[PDB]
């Protein structure tokens, strides 16, 4: 009751939040960069990351 | 050795003897030429801990 | 008669209005001027301060002061730099008693208390010849500071007083000095000896200023433990304060610590003020103090933390506002403020007007239509204060066009009843003094406008019937245009959440399905179709982003460098170099128009240079060093022995603004010789060049300046004998030995701040010589420089820690697509910095407006990219803040370095790194490489910090940084000599004219011989020896079958090369000299004395016109979709095979 069994899917979940984390850093950045009206979002984050 | 693939070993120890015969062959020129005291100083240095 | 009376009084206020830029200064001068004892200024901040410190000089002649405030920041860790601090007191030695003079403070200072004069009168001596003092009063002076009369003075502590003469021995010297009182007044300065009593020196002013503004020795830090152990508490740390200075050592910020080091209250510098002195006020009081007071508070209790290094409270070390305004009510004081006061005793509004619209620019017909129209209607004088005296010129013929005659007078009094006249001095705004009729114009009253141009907005005109009124009945489907995207399908209208906000949105459909939401509020943006096409209307992406346009494949070796190397070097180390010759006494006069004495190694280096350039051997010559350290003069000479030999100096810099200065360096030093020196560059017009040029074929100038444009292949030296190369780590190798092309044995000579890695081993490996340079003649600073993480509040209180100095930041980003973003960035990050713009892609008026405003102190901090590196003036610039030092070469980041500086204050820089394992290992090792160095003469160790990280280049072909795994330097000299007997084995010509007297067949093509082909230089530099100077046909082909005799198979370099060198055959052959060919097309251009069939040409300009061309009597433009090589040789061969068929 004191150790808890994680699962496959949590994991996965908690690896899945580090890349998002690095991700949305990066986007952050890219979006405090400027010339937002020609953009997308799609040159903005990147599936390197993740 | 070469890598197999057109270089060769990395052979550190290799690098440090060209490192320190480099500063060793540039603070003789350098004491050759008479320079200002003040740069074969810490050239002295730089071969120390070289 | 004067305007206005004055306050005398204890406490009276004098208000004075109708105030506009730069009157101020001039009423004040008035006010020196008119009354008999000093005028203290006190300044809203220091800006306008130390603005207002060279304009009050302009209108007056009085001695004129700042008092040199600590440049640091409330409670910092950096110490005032004692030079300061010894200006410092030194005027405050003065302060008790100056009769006359101008003293500026500000409210920073004017805040802070000071030394309880005590110290000050009893620790220190500053005394003048023209001191009318007598002798009892000076004894009785030494007694007070506690010395002893012995009449035979030898101890620290003593005096001497027999008859007239007074002796002294001090706490600072171990020397005495005779006084000779005559007259109640000083009469001798004699160091005389500890026994000997005779003079070493007799001095007019003597300087025993204490090395601190407190007290230092023991019994001041047995007090300062008294009162650290009173106050605060002392913690077992070999850091902390109490142990630091009970070990007698000293931190940095350790003046903030100053009361400490008195045990007595402390002066608010009211005690240092004269008699009867005016206070003189500006702006306000009332405002500027409360803020700083409020920073000063905030910043207390912001580092009212960390027991390392506890504060006093800042009633200790300031006044309160209170306090102020309470010893403001002890002092008669004018207030000088820019409006109307209305009516009131001690009251005057002077009629100070504001100019009229006074302004130029190019796009009215007749410029200076405002001044032609107000000059003749403005019944007064007219003054015309330029700052600079060839900036005058610039007004000297401007106003010639309107015809307008300016006389130089001094003095503004100077003015008749309508007169126009030049004014050298440094204001920055003009007025007209309607009381007199007197007008003011400043140089900056001409340039009003600091303005941009807008475009676009194209569909927001087009408000035609296809706007369709905002009509809201659309229906599903319709192409609709949305005028800053273009064409897309109307999908319907949709809820959507923003926020905290839900709205109602037009949801539209572009290319690959990508939907935009545009509000239903702005509907009006929002267009129905025109085209007609609405079954056939096309959709727009949005964003347009095609930056994935940057992938890959493009290939090099057009021409090789290796055999071109080897070759002028071959030549170079075949001939023999120039003896010069040298004359003692002509040399020495030149030595004479040195106004300065040389530093012993920069003698030696100008000796090793001239016993150098005297030889038949060719000189090589670094003469590396740190910028500032004199390198110029060195240059200066060796070009007066060059030139008085007849040699032609040659001088090259790597941007138009470098040889500007150096022209007037030249200009300026061979100010008595008969040599004429001149410059080139894009900014000198073409029939300026094409007189210059040729007449550097003559040759009466002697020396030439320029950038690239002497490499330029038209360039003729008549007699070249001095190559000088400065700021060399550009210039790659071609252009650096582009010129010694043209002359094998010249003599070069390479300035450098710090040389490039290849140009660095050369030199070290006994190839070129090498002359460093390192003690700099004046005692410069090594500007602290720091390596920091990107934070915030750091780089914001290092903006403030400038701007509370009163200078300008160089704050530089290097990314132009954002820095309008990083302006506003910083700027709501520092509100009260005045932030403007500039960069290199700016265009090319705007930027020197901004840098003209710069250099007229107009705005604070700059946002640049890497423009500033071309080495500008303005050392008032003080702090470099580089926001990502990740990207940059280490070579410019010493150069960066040492663009603040400049002066006697104390410059900062702060390197903003990134998260250290965020970066490239090379990063760090160059960022600990500059944290390592911060000195002076470190410039070149900092160079071979650049080398040994990244490589020195290959030694025989370009790219002077970089591995490479080159030719090693003992095989690299084997075959430097092997090219060398090769060569003088029977004269051979060198490569260099068989390119000249070849006809120009550039093609765009690569023709070359590979290195796999030949990998003997050598081999393949005889092979082009052999083809160039092959003339026939049958020899070129002899060649060709011998090299696949060689060497196996014909590869297409090698093939394309020999078809080359056939068709230059017939092209020498008719007299087709210079032929240019491309993809599109290109240009042939024949002799005047052609084989061109003329008929037959216009009949070949007839039959195509779209393929032929005369653009010229003898330029025939072909116009040819060339996209194969092997068709462009082929329809050049056949071409040229038409032309002798119809050769005459
Ligand atoms: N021997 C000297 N004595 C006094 N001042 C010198 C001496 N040599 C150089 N200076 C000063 O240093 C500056 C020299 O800089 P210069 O050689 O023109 O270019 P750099 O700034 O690259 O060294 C000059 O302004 C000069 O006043």
């Amino acid at each position: 009751g004191n150790r808890r069994i994680r699962s496959v899917g949590e994991m996965a979940e908690n690896q899945f939040r580090v890349g998002l984390v690095r991700v949305e850093r990066a986007v952050k950045e890219r979006l405090s960069l400027g010339d937002l009206d020609t953009l997308m979002p799609q040159d903005m984050i990147n599936a390197k990351p993740i | 050795v070469p890598l197999d693939g057109g270089r060769f070993a990395t052979s550190d120890l290799n690098d440090l003897y060209r490192r320190v015969i480099n500063r060793n062959n540039r603070l003789k020129r350098l004491l050759d030429l008479a320079a200002p005291d003040i740069i074969v100083r810490n050239e002295k240095r730089m071969l120390q801990e070289a | 008669q004067y305007r206005y009376t004055l306050p005398v009084k204890a406490g009276e206020q004098r208000l004075l209005g109708e105030l506009t830029g730069a009157a101020c200064a001039t009423l004040v001068a008035e006010i020196a001027e008119r009354h008999a004892g000093p005028v203290v200024l006190i300044a809203p901040d220091m800006q306008n301060a130390l603005r207002l410190h060279d304009e009050i000089s302009q209108f007056t002649d009085q001695m004129v002061m700042n008092l040199a405030d600590w440049e640091t920041l409330p409670y910092d860790s950096f110490s005032p730099h004692q030079d300061i601090i010894s200006s410092r007191l030194s005027t405050l030695y003065q302060l008790p008693t100056m009769q006359r003079g101008v003293l500026i403070v500000p409210v920073n200072t004017l805040m802070q208390r000071v030394c309880p004069h005590s110290f000050l009168h009893g620790h220190a001596l500053v005394m003048k010849k023209g001191q009318r003092l007598s002798r009892d009063a000076l004894r009785t002076q030494l007694d007070s500071a506690g010395y002893r009369h012995v009449d035979q003075v030898m101890e620290h502590g003593e005096y001497a007083t027999r008859g007239a003469l007074l002796d002294l021995f001090p706490m600072g010297s171990e020397l005495p000095y005779r006084l000779d009182f005559f007259d109640d007044e000083i009469d001798s300065l004699r160091v005389f000896d500890v026994d000997s009593q005779r003079t070493l020196e007799e001095v007019e002013a003597i300087n025993l200023l204490p090395a601190h503004e407190f007290p230092t020795d023991k019994a001041a830090i047995e007090l300062f433990r008294s009162q650290w152990r009173d106050t605060f508490e002392v913690k077992r740390d070999p850091e902390h304060i109490y142990q630091q200075v009970s070990k007698g050592t000293l931190p940095a910020g350790i003046e903030y610590w100053q009361p400490l080091f008195f045990s007595e209250p402390l002066p608010p510098l009211f005690s240092y003020f004269p008699a009867n002195t005016l206070l003189v006020n500006t702006g306000d009081l009332e405002t500027s103090a409360e803020r700083f007071q409020a920073d000063t508070l905030a910043r207390f209790e912001n580092r009212g933390v960390d027991p390392m290094r506890p504060l006093l409270p800042p009633q200790s070390l300031w006044l309160r506002v209170d306090e102020l305004f309470s010893e403001l009510k002890n002092w008669p004081r004018v207030q000088l403020k820019t409006e109307h006061l209305p009516t009131k005793a001690a009251n005057a509004n002077l009629g100070f007007q504001k100019l009229p619209d006074l302004a130029v620019q190019a796009q009215q017909k007749a410029p200076l239509d405002a001044l032609r129209k107000f000059l003749e209607t403005f019944d007064g004088p007219v003054v015309f204060s330029v700052e600079s005296e060839g900036r005058r010129e610039a007004l000297g013929e401007l106003l010639a066009r309107i015809k307008i005659a300016p006389q130089r007078i001094m003095r503004l009094d100077e003015a008749s009843d309508r007169g126009r006249y030049l004014m050298i001095g440094a204001a920055e705004h003009g007025f007209v003094d309607t009381v007199r009729n007197l007008a003011l114009i400043c140089e900056s009253d001409l340039l009003g406008e600091r303005v941009a141009r807008r475009r676009q907005d194209s569909r927001r005109t087009i408000n035609p019937d296809t706007l369709i009124r905002n009509l809201a009945e659309l229906h599903i489907g319709q192409p609709v245009v949305h005028l800053e995207h273009g064409v897309g399908r109307y999908a319907g209208m949709t809820t959507l959440e923003a926020g905290g906000i839900t709205g109602e949105y037009l949801m539209l459909t572009y290319a690959n399905d990508a939907k935009l939401y545009v509000p239903v509020s702005s509907l009006h943006l929002i267009s129905r179709y025109a085209g007609g096409a609405e079954e056939n209307a096309p959709l727009h992406k949005l964003g347009g982003d095609a930056w994935s346009r940057a992938r890959q494949k493009a290939a090099e070796k057009v021409r090789d460098v290796a055999a071109e190397l080897l070759d002028i070097y071959a030549q170079r180390a075949a001939k023999e170099g120039f003896a010069f010759k040298h004359d003692r006494e002509q040399y020495q006069l030149f030595c004479d128009s040195f106004p300065f004495e040389t530093t012993p190694d920069q003698a030696q280096a100008i000796n090793a240079v001239l016993s150098d350039m005297c030889q038949p051997l060719a000189m090589d010559r670094l003469v590396c060093g740190d910028v500032g350290f004199g390198k110029t003069e060195v240059a200066m000479r060796a070009a007066f022995l060059a030139v008085d030999n007849h040699k032609q100096v040659a001088v090259l810099v790597p941007t138009t603004l470098l040889a500007q200065q150096h022209y007037d360096n030249f200009r300026d030093r061979f100010a008595n010789w008969p040599v004429r020196i001149e410059m080139i560059s894009r900014f000198r017009s073409a029939k300026e060049q094409t007189q210059i040029l040729a007449e550097v074929a003559e040759g009466k100038i002697d020396i030439l300046i320029g950038t690239h444009k002497l490499l330029q292949s038209d360039v003729k030296f008549k007699d070249l004998g001095l190559l000088i190369v400065d700021e060399e780590h550009r210039f790659g190798v071609r252009h650096k030995e582009r010129i010694k092309a043209m002359r094998a044995n010249v003599d070069i000579l390479t300035l450098t701040a710090t040389p490039i890695p290849r140009t660095l081993n050369m030199a070290m490996s006994g190839m070129r010589d090498l002359s460093i340079i390192a003690t700099p003649p004046a005692r410069r600073l090594a500007v602290k420089t720091f390596v920091r993480e990107y934070d915030s509040m750091v780089v914001r209180e290092a903006i403030l820690r400038e701007i509370l100095r009163g200078g300008q930041v160089y704050y530089l980003y290097n990314d132009v697509e954002n820095i309008q973003k990083a302006a506003e960035r910083l700027a709501e990050l520092v509100p009260e910095a005045r932030i403007a713009i500039g960069h290199g892609q700016m265009r090319e008026r705007e930027l020197e407006r901004v840098m003209n405003d710069f250099h007229h102190q107009r705005f604070n901090v700059l946002v640049c990219t890497t423009i500033i590196e071309t080495g500008i003036d303005i050392p008032t610039a003080n702090t470099i803040i580089i926001e990502r030092a990740d990207h940059f070469g280490l070579a410019q980041l010493h150069q960066l370095r040492g663009r603040v500086g400049r002066s006697h204050h104390q410059a900062y820089a702060w390197l903003l790194t990134p998260h250290p394992k965020a970066m490239t290992t090379d990063a760090q090792k160059r960022l600990e490489a500059i944290a390592s160095l911060e000195d002076l003469g470190a410039g070149f160790a900092l160079a071979t910090h650049d080398l040994e990280i990244r490589g020195a280049g290959e030694l025989l072909g370009e790219e002077q940084s970089g591995s490479m795994e080159t030719i090693g330097f003992s095989l690299y000299m084997e075959l430097l000599e092997n090219a060398v007997d090769a060569l003088k084995a029977g004269r051979e010509p060198s490569l260099e004219d068989l390119t000249s007297q070849q006809t120009e067949v550039e093609l765009r093509m690569p023709s070359l011989l590979p290195d796999d082909f030949i990998p003997d230089v050598n081999t393949r530099l005889s092979f082009y020896k052999r083809i160039a100077s092959a003339k026939t046909e049958n020899e070129l082909e002899e060649i060709k079958v011998e090299l696949i005799d060689r060497f196996g198979l014909l590869p297409d370099p090698a093939r394309t090369l020999l078809d080359i060198a056939r068709l230059r055959q017939q092209a020498q052959k008719l007299g087709i000299r210079k032929l240019e060919g491309n993809e599109k097309g290109g240009v042939i251009e024949f002799a005047e004395k052609n084989h061109v069939n003329p008929a037959w040409l216009i009949g070949l300009l007839q039959k195509q016109p779209q393929h032929y061309r005369l653009d010229g009597p003898t330029r025939l433009k072909f116009i040819q979709d060339l996209s194969e090589r092997k068709t462009r040789i082929e329809w050049v061969r056949q071409f040229m095979r038409e032309l002798e068929e119809n050769a005459i």
